[PDB]
């Protein structure tokens, strides 16, 4: 789906969840 | 999930619960990959050493859930299965090689704030993200400890581990269709999947396009959250040609 | 341990 992987309550509203930054910081 | 935390509402809207009709109980996790297709571990459906061999009518999928045990009226949606497809080279005899299965739903599920599909990786996203040290996220309603059960969906973020470390942690034969994840004893932090988390997703948020991709399926581990052990996950990208073949043929 | 689900899903 063209819209896969984008969460209504997070990415679709530009809100982050409490720990996704931990993932990002590991992607070095 | 051991040493995780409660999920936020809508945090994992691709999460699926595989639910046994009778007795009514949690069977496994799973994930929503389109309005009609659910991905899980083959061993959730077929595991002869434990006399497990489910047929479609044995099972329901519950989508949009947060609470483990509650019927989440007006939020969760419950779907019947049209057909199960197990990888033809799934190795239940030895090491759970190719531990993957698809379930086609009888009817499409309506997407909502709580229900939305995860992406499957392309070769490039997989190459970029499946690197030692890079963290993914595992979710499920499985046990909180090896030796109890959560009120709501649990989440834990875990680093992918170097393949030689995975190999050296176990006597089980590892294959290219698996990867392992978890912290090392010297890393301090902890966490793992556990019983009941089988079949759920290991996801990563691409920093390139800000989408969530399912890189793994909770497959196997020796105990839960043991020092020097790691959880093993089905390598979704490696098996994607099979996924696509099934969806292309039967979709 | 699980809350009963609607009968419509168990038919
Ligand atoms: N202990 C065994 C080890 C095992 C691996 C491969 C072949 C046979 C046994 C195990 O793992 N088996 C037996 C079948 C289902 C699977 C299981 O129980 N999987 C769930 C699981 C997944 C993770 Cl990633 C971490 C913890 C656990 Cl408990
Ligand atoms: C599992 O169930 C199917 C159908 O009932 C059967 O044909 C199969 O032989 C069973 N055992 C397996 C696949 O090991
Ligand atoms: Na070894
Ligand atoms: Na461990």
């Amino acid at each position: 789906e063209a819209d896969c992987g984008l969460r209504p309550l997070f990415e679709k509203k530009s809100l982050e969840d409490k720990t996704e930054r931990e993932l990002l910081e590991s992607y070095i | 999930i051991v040493e995780g935390s409660d999920a936020e509402i809508g945090m994992s809207p691709w999460q699926v619960m595989l639910f046994r009709k009778s007795p009514q109980e949690l069977l496994c996790g799973a994930s929503l990959i389109s309005d009609r297709w659910v991905l899980t571990a083959a061993h959730c459906l077929l595991y002869p050493p434990w006399d497990k061999n489910f047929t479609e009518n044995d099972l329901l999928v519950r989508i949009g859930k947060h609470s483990r045990t509650r019927y989440e009226r007006n939020i969760e949606k419950i779907s019947m299965l049209e057909k199960i497809y197990i990888h033809p080279r799934y190795n239940w005899r030895e090491n759970l090689d190719r531990d993957i299965a698809l379930m086609k739903l009888k009817k499409p599920v309506a997407f909502s704030d709580y229900i939305h599909p995860v992406c499957l990786p392309d070769r490039e996203t997989a190459a970029s993200l499946l690197q030692a040290g890079y963290k993914g996220r595992v979710t499920g309603w499985g046990n909180l400890k090896e030796t109890g059960q959560p009120s709501v969906l649990q989440v834990v973020n875990l680093p992918i581990v170097e393949r030689p470390v995975c190999k050296d942690s176990t006597r089980i034969r590892i294959t290219d269709n698996m990867f392992c994840a978890g912290y090392k004893p010297d890393e301090g932090k902890r966490g793992d999947a556990c019983e009941g988390d089988s079949g759920g997703p290991f996801v990563m948020k691409s920093p390139f396009n800000n989408r969530w991709y399912q890189m793994g399926i909770v497959s196997w581990g020796e105990g839960c959250d043991r020092d020097g052990k790691y959880g093993f996950y089905t390598h979704v990208f490696r098996l994607k040609k099979w996924i696509q073949k099934v969806i292309d043929q039967f979709g | 341990d699980f809350e009963e689900i609607p009968e419509e899903y168990l038919q």
